[PDB]
């Protein structure tokens, strides 16, 4: 169960930075759970395989690149030549994200979310997951540093060893 | 075709768009001009032709920024005046110039 957090600036409220978490089981094709939050309230929704397949079919685009576009948009991993915009209608709880060209707005995806009744639980879970990831990354980095020091020492010794061997 | 029908046909062909006619026509020109001006220039521009009833449906499919872009020319048989003014008189002009 992999998760990814991203920062999105909705067009409606540019001055506020919203957080969007997307969780998928094994691959992005199998459906995902999306939770949007702003620090006080959260909305959660789910997308299954059927919905993504139908959306891909409707667009008349090859399904091999629809998943790539969704990965580049929802997960916030994209180059400088592409820009995405997200809009969230509160009353209709409708969340759609699109790709913005030069005055050529193309729609990419649209979902519907439901207001959660335990915002504190969602925020606490997000913070706890972030802290756990930070700790694991720090431990892994320390281990890698130790291994690198060991390898450097071994190479430094073997240099002089080779010097002596060639001398003899 | 004028600008009014461009938006309608764009809505019908490729949905979920929010672009004005000007940008659509600019994209169409940028796609078409390179091919017509010079050939043997791969530009991911699939062209197809069909006939239904005294009409010519010319379908062009392209990818802009990695997204589909479809357009259809619903050409109809030209009037005698246009055909003459565009092919007949110029041809005789060239023939006479070459004879001179």
């Amino acid at each position: 169960m992999e998760r990814k957090i991203s920062r999105i600036h909705l067009v409606s409220e540019p001055s506020i930075t919203h957080f969007l978490q997307v969780s998928w089981e094994k691959t992005l094709e199998s459906g995902f759970v999306i939770t949007l939050t702003d620090g006080h309230s959260a909305w959660t929704g789910t997308v299954s395989e059927s919905e993504i397949s139908q959306e891909a079919d409707d667009m008349a685009m090859e399904k091999g690149k629809y998943v790539g576009e969704l990965r580049k948009a929802l997960l916030s991993g994209a180059g400088p030549a592409d820009v995405y915009t997200f809009n969230f209608s509160k009353e209709s709880c409708y969340f759609f994200f699109e790709k913005n060209l030069k005055d050529v707005s193309f729609r990419l995806g649209s979902f519907n979310l439901e207001k959660v009744e335990n915002p504190a639980e969602v925020i606490r879970e997000l913070i706890c997951y972030c802290l756990d990831t930070i700790a694991e990354n720090q431990a892994k980095n320390e281990h890698l540093q130790k291994e690198n020091e060991r390898l450097l020492r071994d190479w430094n010794d073997v240099q002089g060893r080779f010097e002596k061997c060639v001398s003899a | 075709v004028d600008t009014s029908v461009v938006s309608q046909r764009a809505k019908e062909l490729n949905k979920r768009l929010t672009a004005p006619p000007a940008a659509f026509l600019c994209h169409l020109d940028n796609l078409l001009r390179p091919l017509l001006k010079d050939a043997a220039h791969p530009s991911e521009a699939t062209f197809s032709c069909d006939c239904v009833a005294d009409a010519l449906i010319l379908r062009v499919r392209s990818e802009l920024s990695g997204l589909p872009f479809y357009w259809n020319f619903h050409c109809m048989l030209a009037s005698p005046s246009l055909v003459s003014q565009h092919l007949i008189r110029p041809l005789m002009g060239m023939s006479l110039a070459l004879q001179c």
